[PDB]
DNA sequence: CCCTGTCTGGCGTTCGCGCGCCG
RNA sequence: GAGUCUGCGGCGCGCG
DNA sequence: ACGCCAGACAGGG
């Protein structure tokens, strides 16, 4: 439902030693499937942050307790060198498609 | 002759590079000379396309040259043609002048070749502009190729040898209306150019010399080549285009990779991989629908809404200007001096909009503030301000707003101050702002789309992937084209190309079919037949048959006389799916839907919205200085054109008030339109017309003139016009 | 399409004319006060918020409801051209 | 199977026998099923569907072979350079339109549900000419200049247009693409012309008492020589529907009473008597003899408002008229100007403006008998008597077919071809011109799918007419030309209210819709297309007070038009409630005093 | 006739040939005063040239110059043609110019080009709709009659009064759903009319019932598809608004598409079932 | 308050001429650049043609509405808007007559 | 001086909308 | 108790 | 470039 690059402010920015661009990036995103356990989880952010020469999978995600990500080897990013990328994934439970403008989270 | 370069697309950039105007100098074509120059004269081969030419008063007037046409010493677009000694052909190519090409007997390439040697007696070949059908004896020169008789643009046509003259023009035409879409994918079925065109046009970045890839940003690919050098390679992020369409090249090379020479590093604007990419293949069931595709008309599946499939960013550069008047200098600052602190809140700098701020219309994306009167203050203004605070801003709001029609994200800002780098500053402008706006358009019903044939129309509905028509297999139709619009219009290309892309589907790849010389009925039979064991293979070993619907169909499929009677449902739908149609269960209600539908994968494109497409709808706003005529530009939309044509349309009804009201109080009645208003807004009803400016205007204009017209009365008598301006003193 | 716009039709002598007494009508309607009908009791106009169309939505959605029926007189010249406004304003309250 | 015609009908017959909007209901009934059966019926384009026949391998190798022949014919020495060619076209030509039928032919016999064929045959889409160039073949394609090619294209659509049959292809489709373009501007013109001149024709009236009607032939004289034919019901039922009966007409046994406006049916009746034998002509008022000088009437306009029903008085006729004649032209006037069967706009510009066409006939001054000669080099046609012959110069390039013997009536074809409608108004009259004008108007418009009704072109064709000389004054000198019924003022009070008889001799002037429009009496109207130069100049000079009558001029001053609801007919109408109508009748009452 | 002579010149109103202010300082002023300085000049040097002393080829060169300047202003082209110096070989739009032709002043009345409260944007089918109604962009409908529903606003309790009404839409982040509900009244019973690419004949415009509906595009009914020669391909049709109860009146009784279902060309339908339906009634 | 039923084109009477006119442009004066106002008595002078301001007079004597239709006692300025500057005329007297191309090039010479 | 013919001189040639540019 | 001022002529192209 | 109308002048009795 919504992502938060820390140093990236606007939808079409890139980021360094980032091949992907923020565009790409939240593409990939939506193509990841979560599975929560219970109605307790209506929202739940998955935080995720990694650096350096590697290759950033859905599986990188530190683990919530009740949620679960059935779409582990899911391509994120590649980083090069130097490579800084912190973000904060929000995932909702829904019905349908909503348009990023008519929630606007 | 100097104008914008048009680049919706790298394509139409490069189609607007190369076109041949008759318009200029003055000196050569004039505009209303050319029934005979604006015919495409016999000599025109392979010098100038005969299809590229506009629709509309300027036809044949301007056209993009051919494909190998080029410019020898003076202006004489010459063609290549290779050699012919004897029965023997050459892959020598001369390039000839328009003249000298009468001199000799040339040939068509599709002469069936074994190498040098001419294979038929009686072959073609055009002595002068006449079709002759010669021996390989007299065969002095041979043509290179099909396309060197059509353009660049023209030869990116799948299968051009079965669309009519006009129709196709339209296509041609279309490509260059191409907007590039953030995904970009190749046809399922091309012709030969879409690479071409990505890298003599300079869409996509290619590796000079051979060697390894050392960083791979979003930003830059430094390559290290093998000679023992390293260069980095910067790719434009985010450009504005001309015509506000994004410009991006993605890496598609991983770090540490040794390349080729001239292979893609990234790729261009529009391109998939290395290949021309505009619009994206989609899954088509060429059916009718309720009305949503009545003439022209096209049903969407709101699947390919889900995944962005015609998505495109659009970046617009709104622009506002600190101006120096003479009642004092117009400040750029977040003060925006009458009514609220929400609407300021995107205005984070200063002034400035915020980076990544969402601006809808009506939104400051700048603020200034100008002097409120002329030259004096307000009698009536200056009691209201001193009654709640006569201690107010003198200034008025004159702050770039969200224009109505649509904003987006703000992602680029420039300001431009005081002590200029190297900037010109016009003179009066104390200081320029640009405001880069984009917004990401999902395909909506307001959009049109067509393919390369000439199939244009917009789309009338966006269905749920819920009802609409399905396949055997779960797998659900994108776009529903009407089959009406094909029989008139002549172009069965697009329903060729519909049955490759079937095979293509199931066979999981990718063709190229010539112009002329490309795919024949029989090829694609073939593939088709390799497609149906995809299809219904699988279908086989996963379990299951054939249904009680498939059955039925096959029925009035057989009383129709698509199948052969007598052969198993196996044979018979393997027969009918040659023919390019499968069966297709409704979705709404899961029945089928009696007779087998073709259905395939169809390139299509979208085209580019205008401020025309985003349209404009006008209540009360400006009006012209001398005409006194409603007028807009800006933010007021300005009002629309009545021409005599629609003037007779309400003659013709006994419409006397709203034609009164037409040429009055909606349009020159300055003081009508004023009442008028007031009216409506307390509820009431609409004075009488007032005489309208343009009269008014045009008494004085013949009044300029010695002529004298006065209006008169029952008894030929003065009446009064400028109600009480022209007496005198 | 309209209410037996062909029943209306009819009653006229020329189509245009029609016209101008549906509008002429409509025009006394909301002038006069809103109230100034002939045939507001059990069947009446009516909008859906609410039943509140018996107030003030359309104007001549109400003229062409009652030139439907048969109260109302159109003349080339009924009733001197003055005093009926005077005669109007006289017996119509709502302002 | 229900055709687009078949439907059409019933649209028009529940229009007429049940009422408008239960009509509009029906509309929408058949819209949502036709629309919703459509999507069922998987009718659909495969690039197979469109069914090539079996038999155009046949007809085109017959041919073929032919061409042969009349190539052997050619390098042998019999045929003439030019004899070769139109033999080699006509072949073609034929062949062309023998794959025509043959593709029918199959979908007929072997495909009846062929999704192309169904939509060419339903109303839906899709042309005769144009299934032919998917499954037969599109042979012709003329060059630049339009010799057409003696290599025909083979080809057809479905399969590979090859590389040259294309370009061919394009000359034509330029061509189109030019001539297209040029019929439109021009078409506009016409209706900008043709309303310059209409403007002011407007209904407004009380039966108007001349009886001088228009008789509606059902007849028509040479398609072969002479043989007497029933009109096309299409082209009488656009003369005779929904017109007013200008007398009593007694035919099959019902009896047709005067002013009557004839319904579809009657005129249905009509032809079907004119079967028997019972009736030549038909008393119609027409707006070709209208007396009301500056609008039509009632009776002689007809029915068609856009409702089935009498004309409303107060109906912008002269626009709807000039409206009906400029779109068909949009349409039709493309191909028309294209082609053998028409030649269009331009055609129908040297109509609407009075001239002197390309090939020119001489008509017959003299109404006697006709007869030819011999001598080398001009021939000549005279239209003899035993007192006087009307000399007739024939050069070389005409053909005459009236012969050595019979009779030849005034303004009749002595040549071939095109008539110039100023000789046949000197020798004919007045009365044939109109007519002549008309239905040589409608010949086009036929001729090309378009069936617009008679009334529009009269009413037009009228003001052409609008206009007349002097050769006899009385209160202004001789040679000037004004408007006929402003003499018909002169006349009828010089001779009725004021005695001494002068008569005011004049001469029927025939001129073109663009002259008239120059030429009319208020100058806004002509300020607004020739010379505003010009026209204004005169205007000036001589005061003149443009009293404001007519849509054109009294739309530029902003005013309410003088038709319509401006209509002075109801202008002014009052509205009562029975409650006002007895407190006006209480303010009556109140005036007895004491 | 003693008139004909020309002794006065009339000069045309100050503000009609414009003395504006364009960009930076720049300053447009209409082509008229080019050829009123040059009379003015020529009239003037002869009465000096008169006064001075007066050689008479110098008389005579100077009254041609003087007559052909009048003839500047009155019509320009009629004999040679006056050009603004180097940078534009253009005819100084003349008088009779002004008067004449396709874009001139006589046709800027006579066809009156320029209506307040117009729309236009892409149309689409709208297959459910009735030609009784038309599917037209709420959006659209909000500036059209944006009038007619600030009243209705304060009607209700929305918004205090027109000019708080006024900002209360001047952005579109504000607009409280509320406002729809009172447009939607608004529009209640009124009806706008649509115009056609070419208008050919009468019905190249129709009227209907609005029915208010999201997004860009403007719904027509199938049918009228006809009327207005107008496929789906991207066509656009201009959008107008009745303003007085006569006008509203005439456009929803002798205007509005369902009631003119015959063509005035022929008395045959225009409203017959089209290329869809047909092949769904035929098969 | 009547309705306009009859427009007519007539000849210009030099007296005529200078009736609708008011005020003479005697000298080719704009607009002088320092002050964006009309220089002199030139075209663009506002007695000639009209106020240059809303209801407010030159000087400033009389500035609103309540006394709208009288004249500036040491200052000549009726006052409605500007629109009188934009529908008064004024006339040129030129020296040695000269004629109108209208009448003289016209097809038919209308004074030959 | 008359009538006839010939080059000659003036006007017109869809409608609407978008975009962008330029003094 | 709100209202000024700018957007013109032309050119090119593109849509229906 | 064209087409069209309307025109004013010059040549052959
Ligand atoms: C009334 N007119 C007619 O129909 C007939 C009589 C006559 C005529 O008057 C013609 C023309 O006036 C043609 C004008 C041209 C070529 C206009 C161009 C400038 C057009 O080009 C484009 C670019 O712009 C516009 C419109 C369309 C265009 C093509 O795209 C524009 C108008 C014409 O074709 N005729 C034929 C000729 C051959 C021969 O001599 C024959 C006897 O008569
Ligand atoms: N120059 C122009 N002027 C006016 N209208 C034009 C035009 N170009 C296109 N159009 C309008 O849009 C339509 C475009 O023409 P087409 O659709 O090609 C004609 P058509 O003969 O109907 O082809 P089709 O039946 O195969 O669709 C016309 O009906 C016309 O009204
Ligand atoms: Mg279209
Ligand atoms: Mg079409
Ligand atoms: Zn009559
Ligand atoms: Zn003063």
């Amino acid at each position: 439902t919504s992502v938060y690059i820390e140093d990236v402010l606007h939808e079409f920015s890139t980021i360094p030693g980032v091949k992907e661009d923020v565009v790409e990036i939240i593409l990939n995103l939506k193509e990841l499937v979560v599975r929560f356990l219970n109605p307790s989880l209506q929202t739940v952010t998955l935080l995720l942050k990694a650096e350096g020469p590697k290759e950033v999978k859905a599986r990188d995600f530190l683990p919530v307790a009740d949620v679960e990500i059935m779409n582990p080897d899911l391509h994120i990013a590649t980083l090069e060198e130097g490579g800084r990328l912190n973000m904060e994934v929000r995932v909702d439970r829904g019905v349908g498609y909503v348009p990023a403008e008519k929630h606007g989270i | 002759l100097s104008q914008f370069k048009d680049e919706t697309n790298p394509l139409s950039s490069l189609r607007h590079k190369r076109r041949i105007s008759a318009l200029g100098p003055g000196g050569l074509t004039r505009e209303r000379a050319g029934f005979d120059v604006r015919d495409v004269h016999r000599t025109h081969y392979g010098r100038i396309c005969p299809v590229e030419t506009p629709e509309g008063a300027n036809i044949g007037l301007i056209t993009s040259l051919a494909a190998y046409a080029r410019v020898d010493e003076l202006g004489f677009i010459r063609t290549p043609y290779r050699r012919v000694v004897g029965g023997v052909v050459t892959d020598e190519v001369v390039y000839m002048t328009a003249t000298e090409e009468d001199r000799y007997t040339i040939a068509q390439a599709n002469t069936p070749l074994e190498g040098n040697r001419i294979a038929a007696e009686r072959v073609v070949a055009r002595r002068k502009g006449e079709p002759v059908i010669v021996s390989p004896e007299e065969v002095e020169f041979m043509d290179v190729s099909p396309k060197q008789v059509f353009s660049v643009n023209t030869n990116l046509i799948p299968f051009l040898e079965h669309d009519d003259a006009n129709r196709a023009l339209m296509g041609s035409n279309m490509q260059t209306q191409a907007v590039p879409l953030i995904r970009a994918q190749a046809p399922v079925v091309m012709t030969g150019l879409e690479e071409r065109v990505v890298r003599d046009s300079l869409a996509a970045l290619y590796a000079e010399e051979d060697g390894e890839v050392a960083k791979v940003d979003g930003n830059r690919i430094v390559v290290r080549y093998e000679d023992g050098r390293l260069v980095e390679y910067p790719l434009r992020r985010f450009y504005r285009s001309n015509q506000g369409t994004a410009l991006d090249q993605r890496p598609r090379v991983v770090v540490g990779q040794r390349v080729r020479k001239g292979d893609l590093l990234a790729d261009g604007p529009a391109s998939e991989n290395g290949f021309l990419a505009l619009g994206q293949n989609v899954l088509v069931a060429i059916m009718p629908f309720d009305g949503y595709n009545f003439e022209d008309a096209i049903v969407i599946s709101e699947e390919l809404l889900k995944r962005d499939f015609y998505t495109s960013i659009h970046i617009e550069r709104y622009e506002i200007e600190a101006r120096d008047t003479k009642l004092g200098p117009e400040r750029i600052t977040r003060d925006i001096p009458h009514l609220s602190e929400a609407a300021l809140r995107d205005l984070d700098e200063e002034g400035v909009v915020r980076i990544g701020a969402e601006v809808k219309p009506g939104d400051i994306l700048v603020g200034r503030t100008s002097f409120k009167g002329e030259s004096e203050p307000t009698p009536e203004e200056r009691l209201l301000r001193s009654i709640f605070g006569e201690k107010a801003r003198d200034v008025k709001d004159t702050s770039l707003r969200v224009p109505p029609g649509e904003g987006g994200i703000v992602v680029r800002t420039v300001r431009l101050r005081r002590g200029d780098p190297g900037v010109e500053l016009k003179p009066g402008v104390r200081e320029v702002v640009r405001v880069y706006v984009a917004q990401k358009r999902k395909l909506q019903v307001g959009d049109k789309l067509a393919n390369r044939h000439g199939n244009k129309g917009v789309v009338a509905k966006i269905l749920p992937v819920e009802d609409m028509p399905h396949l055997p297999d779960g797998t659900p139709v994108d776009v529903i084209l009407n089959p009406l619009g094909v029989p008139s219009r002549m172009n069965l290309g697009q329903i060729l190309e519909t049955h490759l892309g079937l095979a293509g589907y199931f066979l999981g790849q990718r063709y190229i079919s010539p112009i002329f010389d490309g795919a024949k009925e029989p090829e694609i039979k073939e593939l088709l037949a390799q497609a149906f064991e995809v299809y219904f293979g699988k279908r086989k070993g996963e379990g299951f048959g054939v249904d009680k619907r498939e059955v039925e169909v096959l029925r009035r499929a057989e009383k129709l006389g698509l199948v052969t009677p007598g052969k198993t449902p196996e044979e018979q739908l393997k027969e009918l799916f040659l023919q390019g149609k499968v069966v297709l269960y409704d979705g709404r209600t899961g029945e089928p839907i009696e007779g087998p539908i073709v259905v395939g994968q169809m390139f299509i494109m979208k085209l580019y919205h205008m401020v025309e497409d985003k349209m404009h709808a006008r209540s009360t706003g400006p009006y012209s200085l001398i005409t006194q005529q409603p007028l807009g530009g800006k933010a007021q939309f300005g009002g629309q054109r009545f021409g005599e044509m629609e003037v007779w349309a309400l003659e013709a009804y006994g419409a006397a008030h709203t034609l009164q009201e037409m040429l009055t109080l909606k349009s020159d009645d300055i003081e009508g339109r004023n009442a008028a208003y007031e009216a409506i807004i307390k509820g009431e009803d609409v004075p009488e017309p007032s005489v309208p400016e343009s009269f008014r205007v045009l008494v004085k204009e013949l009044q300029a003139l010695a002529l004298d017209v006065q209006t008169l009365d029952e008894k030929d008598n003065p009446v009064d016009i400028f109600e009480g301006l022209a007496s005198k003193r | 399409a309209e209410p037996g716009i062909d029943k209306l039709f009819g009653m006229v002598d020329s189509k245009y004319r029609l016209t101008v007494v549906v509008a002429k009508r409509a025009q006394q309607l909301l002038r006069h006060g809103f109230k100034n009908t002939v045939l507001e009791p059990e069947e009446r106009p009516k909008m859906q918020t609410l039943e509140g169309l018996f107030d003030d939505p359309n104007a001549v959605t109400w003229a062409m409801k009652e030139l439907l029926t048969g109260r109302l007189v159109f003349g080339e010249n009924l009733v001197p051209e003055d005093r009926l406004q005077k005669e109007m304003e006289r017996l119509y309250p709502v302002e | 199977p229900q055709e687009k015609n078949s439907l059409k009908d019933l649209v028009y017959q529940a229009f007429l026998r049940l009422g408008m909007e239960k009509t509009a209901r029906l509309l929408d009934a058949l819209k949502y099923y036709g629309f919703t059966f459509s999507t069922t019926s998987g009718i659909t384009i495969g690039i197979d569907d469109a069914v090539i026949p079996e038999e155009k391998k046949q007809y085109l190798e017959e041919a073929d072979r032919k061409l042969l022949q009349i190539e052997q014919a050619y390098e042998m020495g019999f045929l003439t350079d030019r004899e070769r060619y139109d033999q080699i076209l006509q072949l073609w030509t034929e062949t062309t339109e023998k794959v025509t039928q043959a593709v029918f032919k199959n979908f007929e016999e072997n495909y009846p549900f062929n999704p192309l064929y169904v939509m060419a045959q339903s109303g839906a889409r899709g042309n005769p000419q144009q299934i032919r160039q998917l499954c037969g073949l599109r042979g012709l394609m003329q060059k630049p200049s339009g010799e057409t090619f003696e290599v025909p294209v083979r080809s057809s659509f479905r399969e590979g247009l090859t590389v040259l049959e294309y370009f061919i292809s394009s000359h034509g489709a330029r061509k189109g693409g030019a001539d297209t373009a040029l019929r439109t501007a021009d078409s506009g013109y016409l209706t900008r012309k043709l309303v310059d001149v209409t403007h002011e024709i407007v209904v407004r009236e009380a039966d108007c008492g001349t009886t001088n009607y228009i008789s509606v032939p059902l007849f028509q004289p040479d398609e072969v020589t002479r043989s007497l034919r029933l009109r096309k019901r299409a082209d009488i039922e656009a003369g005779l529907y929904g017109r007013v009966l200008a007398r009593e007409v007694e035919v099959l046994g019902v009896r047709l009473e005067e002013g009557r406006y004839l319904s579809m049916d009657d005129v249905h009746l009509l032809i079907k008597a004119a079967e028997a034998g019972e009736i030549q002509e038909v008393p119609v008022r027409s707006p070709l003899t209208c007396q009301t000088r500056y609008g039509v009437c009632q009776k002689c306009y007809g029915y068609d408002l856009s409702m089935a029903r009498p004309v409303s008085i107060g109906e912008a006729v002269g626009i709807v008229a000039a409206q009906s004649i400029g779109e068909p032209g949009t349409q039709l006037t493309m191909r028309t100007f294209h082609t053998d069967i028409t030649q269009g706009l331009p055609r129908v510009i040297e109509l609407f403006e009075a001239r002197r066409p390309k090939a020119k006939a001489v008509i017959s001054e003299i109404d006697g008998v006709v007869r030819i000669e011999e001598t080398e080099e001009k021939l000549s046609v005279f239209v003899e008597s035993e007192g006087f012959s009307k000399e007739y110069k024939l050069p070389k390039e005409a053909r005459l077919l009236v012969k050595d013997g019979d009779y030849v009536e005034a303004g009749q074809p002595l040549t071939r071809g095109a008539i110039d409608p100023h000789q046949l108004l000197e020798a004919k009259g007045p009365e044939a011109v109109e007519r002549y004008l008309v239905e040589e108007i409608q010949k086009v418009y036929r001729a090309q799918g378009v069936k617009l009704h008679d009334k529009h072109i009269e009413i037009v064709v009228r003001q052409m007419m609008k206009y007349v000389e002097v050769t006899d004054p009385g209160d202004s000198r001789l040679l000037e030309g004004q408007v006929l019924e402003k003499w018909d003022v002169e006349a009828l009070n010089e001779r009725l209210i004021a005695e001494g008889k002068t008569p005011v001799a004049w001469k029927p002037l025939l001129m073109g819709v663009t002259k008239s429009a120059l030429s009319t009496k208020s100058w806004l109207s002509a300020a607004s297309f020739q010379n505003t130069t010009h026209v204004l100049t005169e205007a000036a000079i001589a005061g003149k007070k443009d009293e404001l009558i007519g849509l054109k001029e009294n739309v530029i001053l902003g005013r309410l038009i003088p038709a319509g609801t401006g209509s002075d007919f109801v202008r002014f109408t009052q509205v009562v409630d029975q409650k006002t109508l007895k407190a006006i009748e209480e303010a009556r009452k109140e005036a007895v005093e004491a | 006739p003693e008139w004909m002579i020309l002794e006065a010149v009339p000069v045309l109103p100050p503000d009609l040939r414009p003395m504006v202010q364009v960009d930076g300082g720049r300053f447009a002023t209409s082509d008229l005063n080019d050829l009123y300085r040059r009379l003015i000049n020529r009239n003037n040097r002869l009465k000096k040239l008169l006064a001075q002393g007066a050689p008479e080829i110098i008389i005579r060169n100077e009254k041609r110059m003087l007559q052909e300047a009048v003839d500047a202003l009155l019509d320009n082209g009629r004999r040679g043609a006056p050009v603004t110096n180097p940078g534009s070989d253009r005819p100084l739009r003349s008088l009779t110019d002004i008067l004449s032709g396709k874009q001139g002043r006589f046709r800027q009345n006579l066809l009156g080009k320029r209506v307040d409260y117009s729309g236009r944007s892409v149309i689409v089918v709208g297959p459910q709709l009735k030609l009784h109604q038309c599917g037209l962009p709420k959006r659209m409908a909000l500036e059209l009659f944006k009038p007619f529903l600030l009243k209705k606003m304060e009607e209700k309790g929305i918004a205090p009064n027109v000019k708080a009404a006024r900002r209360m839409l001047e952005r579109q982040r504000d607009i409280k759903d509320e406002v729809w509900d009172a447009l939607e009244e608004v529009i209640h019973g009124k009806v706008v009319l649509l115009n056609r690419a070419p208008t050919l004949h009468r019905l190249g415009i129709q009227a209907f019932q609005p029915v208010l509906v999201e997004g860009q595009s403007i719904q027509l009914h199938p049918l009228v598809c006809e009327a207005f020669n107008a496929d789906f391909d991207g066509d656009q049709m201009a959008v107008h608004v009745p303003l007085s109860s006569f006008a509203q009146a005439e456009a929803r009784i002798q205007m509005l598409s369902a009631h003119n279902l015959l063509s005035p060309a022929s008395g045959e339908p225009l409203a017959k079932p089209s290329r869809d339906i047909i092949l769904g009634l035929y098969y | 308050k009547k309705e306009v039923r009859k427009v007519r084109i007539a000849l210009a009477s030099p007296e005529k001429i200078r009736s609708w006119s008011y005020g003479e442009v005697e000298k080719p004066e704009t607009i002088n650049y320092r002050t964006l106002k009309p220089e002199r008595d030139g075209l663009f002078d506002e007695r000639i043609f009209g106020p240059i301001k809303d209801y407010e007079c030159a000087c400033g004597k009389y500035k609103r509405q309540r006394f709208e239709g009288k004249v500036c006692e040491r200052c000549g300025v009726e006052v409605t808007k500007s629109i009188v500057r934009r529908y008064r005329m004024g006339h040129i007297e030129l020296a040695t007559p000269a004629a109108h191309i209208w009448f003289v090039k016209d097809v038919p010479s209308k004074i030959g």
